[PDB]
């Protein structure tokens, strides 16, 4: 009989894992403050890692990796990529980004202008996009004056990265999209990629001559279901699954999803998680960690995959909650606390 | 990776390696604490003896 | 040298006390005449805790036998180990207490109390560093209940900073002598709430149910009930009588077991309890499961009806100290809904190498559970059923008491219940 | 030569002190009767070992130590033990009854009645010193004497010896080897009143020592003898520079100079390697690189915590045995290229290294195996604040209900001292977050 506590009631993912754990008749839930737990479904912010692994005789496991924010913060991910020799500033799959602190507070203001002034003179496309983790607030513009003036009007760290002006557009529609891949890293630091991804598509025709109307450039589910007028026309809920996206690539470009995109996705996921492994691994620690990650990618018209961001507390597509959450229990929880396939994951083998 | 101040003797040696440069109560006050606590104990005990005498 | 002065008062108090000294005297190798005839130095390591060393290597219990009638103490003096007691330590009267708390506390007992204190004083003066006192008594009679609590109040006046520990037999209508037992028990609980530091609640009904249902005794007797109290007293005092870690003095026990001064009434327990399938070895899991099972508890309170504030467990014998820690953490980590979570690590375990006579190993359980409130609810209910009609009160008002004194004792016991109920939530 | 007086308070301090002085004697060739043949200057001398040992006309080398316990049973062991002849009676001080795990009892009730006596016994040792450096104070956090009397003793020492350094070796409470529920109270009360009196304190978590004994020594259920012998090795590595020829940490002042940038942040993390079981058929002797890399494994730390998620303010490497500077720097290079070693911007990213050629001594028949080389790393990391958080959390759970508070108030302590002490620990935790986090 195992015990777990719930410290994030808003997690739609672990609400199901918690629902499944109880349904097994071999797990029991305790008050959120009871320390005699085997498994912690912890809070998103200020998770008390320092109190784990100090209960005599209790193998304790938590659903977050201490230190993973270095990957799931806009500014942290930029600093991690430019400063890590494994990733380097020559990293070919991450957009040219810069950390920019508002003038009311290191910083990369001048370096951005140097590269910016370089594109303007070379007749090249010089459209950027500024954003921050403290947003629901995004601004796309080809003028450097508007990007920096927008960050000074705020008060949190921002990052300006090159806007992919030549994205891959689905047909019919001429519309943008992004790809969300779910990744589970277990206590042994095996990287598991869930076999089911989803594309969050824009129901509006892409328009490179008007960044003011941000409905055809941003593919977020809330923006499309609120400010877009063609929501749910092509695919149900602006969500297209891999089976359809793969068939489309075969009929249109005569290529498969595995060859043209998935190989680069699996490479980016491996590169990022292997980089921070020495810093976050719980191999020789007094407690164990696993975490579910949501990687967001962009695909350009050359079939090159770009990394957008990494989410540390990701939600899931409605149609995939069941399969994925059961997978979490199998390889992440029951692997440490066994009960009394054809795995839904793809192990990305690496040199620990 | 620099080494400085290497000191060597018969029973060992010591040195320093730099990898990167940077960027009370008086005796009287204590006596009061102790005697204040002792007095509070005597007050509590006197109340108990009073309770018992009743 | 942390000596303890033992006092036994009244019929129940002296019969249970007699068996206690009989049991531990055997464990320490002391024969009925006080002479030592053991074979292990562990039997003398802490022997001075309960025994005074007289001339000729004789060991005399540091015990005082008190009663208002001679009958029961004549039995002790003619019992198995009767010769072992210091003759001067028999203090008795002739009139008796008639199962009347007021006689033990105000009239008959008052006349005799000063000579009891003279003996307590003598025993204390012969202690290098007195730890405190333990008293065996019942709450439903007159001498052990009434005079017993009177002694405690007068001992507190003279040794206010020493520990006062009691083994208190709670009455039950199932093992009853008179209808006034709820009266006497409620008046005593009032004293105990205020003037003891630790009270082991021994419910005669739980002792009966154990003898009947578990031990398969068709007709249990006081003698059978007292065998369980002997084994329990031997178990709870094992930490004091044999070389045990954590020092284990009554003052450290109270500090770590009593988070609130009034809530100092413990549920004791013992394993094994086997019926004559008695030669079988008992594994550590079995010891632990039984020790935590309600059927093995002497207070007749279902621990699942409340929560544990603190728990002490003493294992005796040569066993796997690793396997003990595993099973103790297993019982905790499998029922953590019955342990308050605002007292970290409130379950402590101690091991002793010397097992009880005739057992390869055993476990004694000491629990401070809010489920003990059900014992006081029982007494309160029985008390009010009679007191609302003022039935049998004349036995008490005839000795000078007023009804008000009953109303106050009742209110304090019901307050104790409410206090347990608030920490259970 | 400058003298250091060691003070052992309570059961933990005394028994740990017992283990250390056993080791000191074996390291310096001193016999239980007090004789030291290798000492050619009879009845005196100003050698390195004389900082910890005085000498009589008869050639007896006497520890400069005071053992203090409010109960006699633990110190009675020393009085009749193997090393009874090392100490004279004035050095062993015992009371009648202990503090019952009650900080307030050891500090106020009992402490008030024995403090002047302990100072007078300490004053006697000080009169034998031509240049006293300071004091090393061993005690537990959880015991009533270890917590309560120690804080009182530290305040008095600052009054009588204002210009003297004071180091602590403090045992952090672990439930696996303790039957005391109130130790979180005692730990925070004693840290509050001792904080401004301690220049440098080495916390040893019994949980860490316990797991090292089970994992590396294959002891299923370790005893206090197993724990203290391992603790004395670490203590010996830390005090070796004061007792032997050398140039690093040569006086108690240097521990603060090298390990403490701010007065309140004076709790360095200790890490020790290697710990090898003596019952091993035969072990593969570890190199300088392997034992140095091991100084960044949490399983060898005296306090379980994750330095990867803190910042370093100082780092000391203390090697004993076959170790030359060349192999040390080679190992350090390999560690900065694999470990997460984040220093604060206002501190140099570096390591002070000390090497003593004499390999660690091991008590005959003990649990530890003879190793050709060993190291103890002393690093000031913000990650050690994890141990304050754990302790402060347990404190808050009980104090919210006022559980056990009546025992402390009953000894004359005012309830407000609880919250005053707790608020000071809250301040300490904030100081670590300001230094470590961005
Ligand atoms: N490492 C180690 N810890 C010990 C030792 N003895 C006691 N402890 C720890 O110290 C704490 C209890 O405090 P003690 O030192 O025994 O108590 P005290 O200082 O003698 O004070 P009193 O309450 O008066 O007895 C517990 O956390 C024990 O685990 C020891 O020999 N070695
Ligand atoms: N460098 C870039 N080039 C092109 N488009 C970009 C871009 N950066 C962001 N986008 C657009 O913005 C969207 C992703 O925004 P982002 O993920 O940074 O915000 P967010 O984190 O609040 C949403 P999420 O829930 O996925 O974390 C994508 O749909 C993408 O089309
Ligand atoms: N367990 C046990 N209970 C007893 C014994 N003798 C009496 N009692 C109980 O104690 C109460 C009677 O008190 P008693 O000791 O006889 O009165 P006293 O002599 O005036 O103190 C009743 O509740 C009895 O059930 C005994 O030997 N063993
Ligand atoms: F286990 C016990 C159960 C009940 C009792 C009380 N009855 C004792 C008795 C019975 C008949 C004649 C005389 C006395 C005592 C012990
Ligand atoms: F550890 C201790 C805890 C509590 C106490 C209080 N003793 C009260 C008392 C003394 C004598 C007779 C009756 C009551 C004493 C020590
Ligand atoms: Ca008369
Ligand atoms: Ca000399
Ligand atoms: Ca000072
Ligand atoms: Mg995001
Ligand atoms: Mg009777
Ligand atoms: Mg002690």
């Amino acid at each position: 009989m195992y015990t777990f506590v719930v410290r994030d009631e808003n997690s739609s993912v672990y609400a199901e894992v918690s629902r499944l754990l109880l349904a097994t008749g071999q797990w029991k839930r305790l008050r959120k403050d009871n320390p005699r737990f085997n498994l912690m479904l912890g809070e998103r912010n200020r998770l008390p890692f320092g109190r784990l692994g100090h209960e005599p005789g209790l193998v304790q496991l938590v659903n977050y990796y201490r230190g993973a924010d270095k990957l799931c913060r806009k500014a942290s991910l930029v600093k991690l990529i430019k400063t890590s020799p494994e990733l380097s500033e020559s990293c070919t799959w991450f957009p040219e980004s810069y950390v920019i602190y508002p003038t009311n507070l290191t910083d990369e203001r001048e370096v951005f202008l140097a590269a910016y002034n370089r594109r303007r003179e070379g007749r090249e496309g010089n459209v950027w996009i500024a954003k921050s983790s403290a947003g629901a607030g995004i601004l796309i513009s080809s003028e450097a004056s508007e990007l920096l003036d927008f960050i000074d009007e705020q008060g949190q760290v921002h990052v300006i990265q090159k806007y992919l002006e030549k994205p891959l557009l689905l047909e019919p529609g001429h519309r943008k999209f992004d790809i969300r891949s779910w990744v589970l890293v277990d206590h042994l630091y095996n990287i598991y990629l869930y076999r089911e991804g989803v594309l969050r598509t824009s129901s509006e025709p892409y328009n490179s001559a008007n960044f003011q109307d941000k409905t055809c450039h941003l593919t977020n589910h809330c923006i499309q279901k609120e400010y877009s007028k063609n929501y749910g026309r092509y695919e149900e809920g602006n969500e297209m699954f891999f089976e359809e996206f793969n068939q489309y690539l075969m009929d249109a470009l005569n290529t498969t999803l595995e060859n043209s995109i998935l190989l680069q996705i699996k490479h980016i996921i491996r590169s990022c998680l292997m980089c921070i492994e020495p810093a976050i691994s719980t191999k020789h620690l007094h407690y164990q960690s696993f975490q579910l990650f949501g990687f967001d990618f962009m695909v350009d018209e050359e079939l090159k995959v770009w990394l957008i961001e990494v989410n540390g507390a990701p939600a899931c597509a409605q149609k995939l909650y069941a399969e994925l959450c059961q997978g979490i229990v199998d390889v992440a929880i029951s692997s440490v606390f066994p009960l009394a396939p054809t795995s839904i994951f793809i192990k990305l083998h690496h040199h620990h | 990776m620099e080494v400085i101040e290497l000191n060597k003797c018969t029973s060992g040696q010591s040195f320093e390696v730099i990898l990167k440069p940077p960027s009370d109560p008086s005796l009287e006050e204590i006596q009061k604490k102790l005697e204040a606590a002792e007095e509070r104990r005597k007050y509590q005990e006197a109340e108990l003896l009073k309770h018992l005498a009743e | 040298m942390r000596e303890i002065v033992h006092i036994q008062a009244g019929q129940c108090g002296n019969q249970i006390g007699a068996k206690f000294w009989e049991v531990i005297s055997d464990e320490h190798g002391i024969d009925p005449t006080g002479s030592y005839h053991g074979d292990s130095d562990l039997q003398l390591e802490r022997i001075n805790v309960y025994y005074n060393e007289a001339t000729g290597n004789k060991y005399v219990p540091r015990a005082i036998l008190v009663d208002l009638e001679p009958g029961t103490m004549d039995s002790v003096r003619s019992g198995p180990f009767g010769q072992i007691f210091r003759p001067d330590n028999f203090v008795f009267g002739q009139s008796g207490a008639g199962n009347n708390w007021a006689k033990g506390h105000y009239t008959e007992g008052a006349e005799l109390v000063d000579s009891v204190l003279d003996v307590v004083r003598k025993e204390s003066e012969s202690c290098d560093c007195l730890q405190g006192f333990q008293l065996t008594h019942s709450l439903g009679g007159g001498t052990g209940s009434g005079m017993g609590t009177l002694l405690i109040s007068k001992i507190r006046e003279e040794y206010p900073d020493r520990i006062m520990n009691t083994f208190s037999v709670m009455p039950s209508p199932k093992v009853s002598d008179t209808v006034v037992e709820p009266y006497n028990a409620t008046l005593s609980v009032h004293q105990l709430v205020e003037n003891t530091d630790e009270t082991y609640c021994i419910d005669n009904e739980a002792l009966y149910d154990i003898c009947f249902r578990t031990l398969k005794l068709t007709t249990p007797t006081y003698g059978d009930l007292n065998h369980l109290v002997s084994a329990t007293m031997s178990g709870v005092t094992t930490c004091l009588r044999f070389p045990g870690q954590l020092n284990a003095d009554l003052r450290k026990l109270a500090v770590n077991m009593v988070p609130f001064p009034r809530l100092h009434f413990f549920m004791p327990g013992f394993a094994p309890l086997t019926s004559r399938q008695q030669y079988r070895a008992l594994t550590v899991p079995e010891l632990t499961q039984q020790m935590f099972d309600s059927k093995n508890m002497m207070a007749a309170c279902d621990p699942r009806h409340g929560r544990y504030l603190t728990v002490a467990a003493i294992f005796r014998g040569r066993m796997s100290m690793k396997e003990v820690d595993e099973q103790m953490l297993n019982v905790q980590n499998k029922n953590s809904s019955y342990f308050v979570e605002w007292i970290p690590n409130n379950v402590k375990t101690a091991v002793c190498d010397i097992p009880p006579r005739g057992l390869k190993m055993s476990a004694t359980f000491i629990g401070n559970s809010t489920a003990i409130q059900e014992l006081f609810k029982r007494i309160s209910e029985q008390f009010t059923a009679m007191f609302r009609r003022k039935a049998f009160l004349h036995w008490y008002t005839g000795e000078g008491m007023d009804e008000m004194e009953f109303t106050e004792a009742e209110s304090n016991m019901n307050d104790l219940v409410s206090e347990y109920q608030q920490y259970q939530d | 030569m400058r003298e250091c007086i060691s003070i052992h308070v309570g059961q933990a301090g005394v028994q740990i002190g017992n283990a250390c002085w056993e080791l000191y004697c074996l390291e310096h060739g001193i016999q239980p009767d007090g004789q030291m043949p290798s000492d050619k200057t009879i009845g005196g001398g100003d050698d390195s070992f004389n900082t910890f040992f005085s000498e009589t006309g008869a050639g007896k080398h006497v520890p400069r130590a005071v053992f203090v316990d409010l109960e006699p049973t633990v110190i009675d062991e020393v009085r009749t033990g193997t090393y009874r002849q090392l100490f004279h009676p004035e050095q062993l001080i015992t009371g009648k009854e202990d503090a019952a795990n009650n900080y307030a009892r050891g500090h106020y009730t009992i402490g008030k009645e024995i403090i002047d006596l302990v100072l007078d016994r300490i004053r006697k040792l000080a009169d034998q010193c031509t240049g006293l450096q300071g004091f090393l104070v061993f005690h537990s956090f959880g015991g009533g004497t270890g917590s309560g009397f120690t804080s009182l003793l530290m305040e008095r020492l600052s009054v009588d010896y204002g210009k003297k350094s004071k180091l602590e070796f403090s045992i952090y409470p672990a439930p696996q080897v303790s039957t005391a529920v109130v130790e979180p109270y005692n730990s925070i009360l004693t840290t509050h009143t001792t904080l401004e009196h301690s220049d440098c304190a080495f916390m040893v978590d019994n949980e860490a020592i316990y797991d090292i004994c089970r994992r590396n020594l294959d002891i299923e259920r370790p005893t206090y003898t197993n724990l203290n012998r391992l603790i004395s090795q670490i203590v010996s590595s830390i005090t070796a520079s004061l007792r032997f020829d050398g140039a690093l940490n040569v006086d108690l002042t240097e521990f603060q100079t090298n390990l403490v940038p701010y007065p309140r942040i004076h709790f360095p993390l200790a890490t020790y390697a290697p710990v090898i079981s003596a019952e091993k058929a035969y072990h593969e002797q570890l190199s300088v690189a392997e034992i140095t890399n091991a100084c960044f494994e949490p399983a060898n730390q005296m306090v379980k915590c994750d330095p990867r998620h803190g910042k370093y303010m100082a780092c000391c490497l203390l090697y004993r045995g076959d170790v030359v500077p060349k192999d040390v720097n080679a190992a350090i290079a390999t560690i900065k290229t694999k470990r997460s070693i984040q220093f604060v911007d206002w501190c140099p990213t570096g390591f002070k290294v000390g090497i003593n050629y004499q390999p660690p001594t091991v008590v005959p028949g003990g649990d530890l195996a003879k190793v050709q080389r060993a190291v103890c790393m002393l690093s000031n990391t913000t990650a050690i604040a994890e141990a304050w958080a754990r302790l402060d959390h347990k404190f808050d759970l009980m104090y919210a209900k006022r559980a056990f508070v009546h025992w402390y108030v009953g000894e004359g302590m005012e309830e407000g001292e609880f919250s005053e002490a707790r608020e000071d620990m809250a301040a300490l935790e904030k100081d670590y977050e300001e230094v470590g986090v961005d």
